[PDB]
């Protein structure tokens, strides 16, 4: 986690306003909005790792 | 630290307006009821100062 290469998420559809109301991680935080206000959002797209 | 602000209401305030209310404040996951947890948080904060 501190040397890990990342890449683009791009080209289909968010499901950020799911992922807002899963509990699918033990925690998440946000440099942004909150997920329910990315669910609204678009990007080129989202560089991930 | 004590400066305070808030990072959560359920409309923004009018002009000149003004809101004394703490709370829990609830993402519509939960009727989390006056305690934190998944989506329910304290909606005021204050500075890193």
């Amino acid at each position: 986690v501190y040397a890990w290469n990342r890449k683009r998420i791009s080209n289909c559809v968010a499901d950020y306003s799911v992922l807002y109301n899963s509990a699918s991680f033990s925690t998440f935080k946000c440099y942004g909005v909150s997920p329910t206000k990315l669910n609204d959002l678009c990007f080129t797209n989202v560089y991930a790792d | 630290y004590n400066y305070r602000y808030r990072l959560f209401r359920k409309s923004n305030l009018k002009p000149f307006e003004r809101d004394i209310s703490t709370e829990i404040y609830q993402a519509g996951s939960k009727p989390c009821n006056g305690v934190e947890g998944f989506n329910c948080y304290f909606p005021l904060q204050s500075y890193g100062f």
